[PDB]
């Protein structure tokens, strides 16, 4: 199962 | 909280389209709306990050939302039904991931509007026997035959609004419980001491904000328009 | 998949009686598990957030612990200012973003304690009309309930607690009025075990 | 910033003459992902060609599978097509049924 | 360890203004199980083993609406990279991230997985510790400070010491009898001669999992890697591996020299050599 990026999850 | 929420009250009739404003915290980039139905818990509807739509709820085809650049959301609510009348609240998320809450929205959909009734205010003053026996002295303030529920009592000694020694229902009365769209009534109580209620120089006024009727719908009727506004009773006290 | 239960929905405390509240959660993963309090009226109020069993958070009267399965909100001697609404909330981890799934909540109220109760009646007269009036029951004890009347033409409000708190001093009343005048104060309260010691002035 | 794919003929199954079978064309070490790979049977290019899904080394180098079911013959020639933008022209890799 | 499971992400920018795309696959071991590519009309999280057939249409959905929504950020990302290190909108550029869990010899988290590369070097990866991050330019620090800021390494650990590792061994569970039983090589030496150098040995090992395999050939001394020409371990297509290794050069015979074979599939590693 793949993890969920939460919210401001960016590089 | 930071996140701000307009209109604070809506009373509109069904078949109507409502629009719920929402700014998030400053620093805030996403939007979170939340639909609390009453006497049940919060739901979750959709999600803006930056503009942009995220995760949807269960948000009905009827309701649409959208995030504006400025970051700004509106959640609009068209072909409304009785059963839409709720608590909307929007939400914030901070960078850390906690959600930060508005005062809410609460739409209440009526068939018509004709059974709408702003309050009519009274304040009874001080019992002379309540000021022997207790030396304190307690002014009840009563707002009846108001249609629907959005009312905010407040207490105003000599200009300024007191907290002191008042408590008011937390819920109103049903005046004809069997109506269904009864009127309501509502009581609050400022106790102060009966030195105080003594010197006439002491003024006391029993504010209650009503939500009603404003621009959004026509009004076809006889009476005055139940408009949102402030209704109020005084009273001075009495040297005795 | 995600489901908050929150246990009771209902809490009745005397003032100083210590409880836990209950928030059974299932989730894929635990991002984290919230408690807002919820006043009537105005919207959730962040406390705290517990990521992991074993993790404690504490503000004031209020003490949060978590498990694998569920999380307890313990009120250590409670006060009538902790009567609100405490809400559980989690993030998931296998779903994306920051959103939360709200339990039911617990409608707290807590009973608070009445030093002196001086229970009485008292006729109040309206400040325009001189017909027009109002029945007041107060300074009875925390233990004193007041009852509905059957008759539609009188109105009898719930007890309510008032602080003036420049005298350290707490005080219950309800109000009753009726539709139709030559309305009894005395009688106003009938239906209600009332105080044997009640005081009814002339 | 690119790196140049190693290409590898061969067959799923080994070498059997005349009865059926699958032909591989594996490309590795390359970088980036965009790449073109064409299986051959005699210089012209096999019609039905499957490939894996694009996934990548600890190195973050891109490999890749191209295959297509055939039945090899002695008289039958095959062989992988490669281009990338590591490479001028495309390169052809013969299919040797020692390697 | 003794097994793993992995999520290989892969944003790549298109020549202009053209919408990126983005790629995710998911590994146990070296058998690939899900994908998903954000170019399709209307796409979906697709199986890709046999045994994660068995999951519910929620379980596709979570993983859909997941990669539905890094399709969004990645792009976002993609552009917050090319301002770091002040590229025009005119190249393509490529995220590629790698993230997972490793199982013990027991079968409980050995350690957790979470790098990233941009356009194929190095740029951020999660420590060991699961706590704090390695940042390979100041522009990888820009993202650090991000990522620190959203409590990124904190929601990594929770995933990796939980959700990961319970996935991991359901899969493993449900696909035991591909992903626990290890398939040895079928080995064989071919003779290619020629005169001169004289000929050359191949010694094969073919459809064995998983990939892990080590092939040498002993004249005696010892494994002798000058003389050996090593071909990398490729995938046969039907879930197993191939591997070669040749020598030339009797320089003595080809009866001197033996392959050795290396792999969990056998009792006792094998003496493999050429029989004429
Ligand atoms: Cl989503
Ligand atoms: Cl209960
Ligand atoms: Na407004
Ligand atoms: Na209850
Ligand atoms: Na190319």
């Amino acid at each position: 199962h793949p993890v969920g990026e939460a919210d401001y999850f960016e590089y | 909280s930071g996140v701000t929420q307009t209109p604070k009250h809506l009373i509109t009739a069904t078949g109507q389209r409502v629009t719920l404003r929402c700014s998030p915290r400053s620093g805030d980039l996403s939007v979170y709306w939340y639909q609390q139905s009453l006497d049940q818990g919060l739901q979750f509807l959709i999600q803006y990050y930056n503009g942009e739509e995220r995760a949807k709820g269960n948000i009905l085809e009827r309701f649409s939302a959208q995030q504006f650049p400025d970051l700004h959301s509106e959640l609009n609510l068209s072909s409304l039904e009785l059963g839409d009348s709720a608590l909307y609240f929007c939400a914030s998320s901070a960078r850390s991931g906690e959600l930060f809450f508005g005062e809410g929205s609460r739409l209440t959909v009526l068939e018509d509007l004709k059974n709408v009734f702003p309050p009519e205010v009274a304040v009874f003053e001080p019992s002379e026997a309540e000021i022997s026996h207790t030396q304190k002295a307690t002014l009840v303030c009563l707002a009846t035959g108001f249609y629907p529920d959005h009312v905010e009592l407040s207490w105003w000694v000599n200009g300024k609004e007191v907290h002191s020694g008042v408590c008011t229902d937390p819920q109103p009365l049903k005046e004809q419980p069997a109506l269904n769209d009864s009127r309501y009534a509502l009581s609050s109580r400022l106790r102060v001491s009966a030195t105080f209620w003594q010197n006439p120089r002491n003024h006391f006024r029993c504010q209650v904000q009503f939500y009603g009727l404003s621009e959004n719908d026509e009004w076809t009727q006889d009476r005055a328009k139940p408009v949102t506004q402030i209704v109020s009773a005084e009273a001075w006290g009495r040297a005795d | 998949e995600d489901q908050v239960t929150q246990s009771p929905e209902a809490l009745r405390l005397q003032e100083g009686e210590s409880s836990s509240l209950n928030c059974s959660y299932t989730v894929s993963g635990l991002r984290g598990l919230f408690w807002y309090r919820q006043d009537p009226g105005k919207g959730p109020e962040f406390l705290f957030t517990l990521y992991s069993a074993g993790e404690e958070k504490e503000k004031e009267r209020l003490k949060a612990t978590l498990t694998k399965k569920e999380s307890f909100l313990h009120i250590t001697a409670p006060k009538p200012e902790d009567s609100a609404t405490y809400l559980c909330a989690v993030q998931d981890l296998g779903t994306s973003g920051s959103r939360l799934t709200f339990g039911e909540g617990t409608q707290l109220t807590v009973n608070p304690n009445i030093q002196n109760p001086d229970p009485a009646v008292y006729q109040l007269r309206d400040s325009k009309s001189s017909d027009k009036s109002v029945c007041l029951f107060t300074d009875f004890d925390s233990q004193t309930n007041v009852s509905q009347s059957k008759d539609s033409d009188v109105y009898i409000t719930d007890k309510c607690v008032l602080d003036m708190r420049s005298m350290d001093f707490k005080s219950n009343s309800a109000v009753a009025w009726s539709n139709k005048s030559d309305f009894a104060c005395a009688n106003a309260f009938n239906n209600s075990i009332i105080p044997e010691d009640t005081f009814f002035p002339s | 910033i690119q790196r140049t794919p190693k290409i590898q003929v061969y067959s799923r199954h080994p070498a059997e003459n005349g009865k059926s079978n699958f032909l591989n064309c594996y490309v590795s070490g390359f970088h980036p992902s965009d790449i073109e790979v064409d299986l051959l049977k005699n210089g012209e290019r096999i019609e039905k060609v499957e490939h894996s899904d694009l996934s990548f080394s600890k190195d973050w180098s891109f490999y890749l599978l191209y295959y297509t079911e055939f039945t090899p013959t002695e008289k039958d020639e095959y062989a992988c097509r490669v281009n990338h933008v590591t490479l001028s022209q495309p390169k052809i890799v013969k299919w040797d049924r020692d390697m | 360890g003794s097994h793993s499971m992995r999520y290989f992400y892969t944003a790549m920018s298109r020549p202009g203004r053209g919408e990126p795309r983005f790629i995710a696959v998911g590994y146990v071991d070296d058998t690939q199980f899900v994908r998903f590519d954000s170019d399709a009309a209307s796409p979906r999280t697709e199986p890709r083993a046999p045994w994660i057939e068995q999951e519910g249409p929620e379980y596709w959905d979570r993983n859909t609406q997941i990669f539905k929504t890094n399709t969004q950020t990645y792009r976002e990302s993609l552009r917050n990279l090319r301002g770091y290190y002040n590229q025009s909108e005119a190249g393509s550029h490529i995220i590629q991230r790698m993230y997972g869990c490793d199982l013990g010899p027991d079968g409980r988290l050995l350690r957790g997985h979470d790098q990233s590369a941009y356009d194929g070097k190095d740029y951020i990866a999660l420590n060991e510790d699961l706590s704090s991050w390695t940042a390979a330019d100041t522009a990888a620090q820009i993202t650090q400070r991000k990522w620190e800021a959203a409590r990124v390494a904190e929601q990594r650990r929770a995933y990796l010491e939980g959700l990961c590792v319970e996935w991991l061994r359901r899969y493993l569970e449900n696909g035991k009898e591909t992903l626990q039983r290890a398939d040895p090589p079928k080995t064989h030496v071919t003779h290619h001669p020629v005169s001169d150098h004289e000929a050359t040995l191949r010694c094969w090992a073919l459809g064995f999992y998983p990939a892990e395999i080590t092939l040498t050939w002993q004249r005696d001394g010892e494994d002798q890697t000058q003389d050996t020409e090593l071909v990398e371990t490729r995938p046969a297509g039907d879930r197993t591996f191939q591997k070669w290794a040749a020598v030339v050069v009797p320089s003595g015979e080809e009866q001197r020299y033996t392959c050795h074979v290396q792999h969990e599939g056998l009792p006792k590693p094998l003496t493999l050599r050429w029989e004429p």
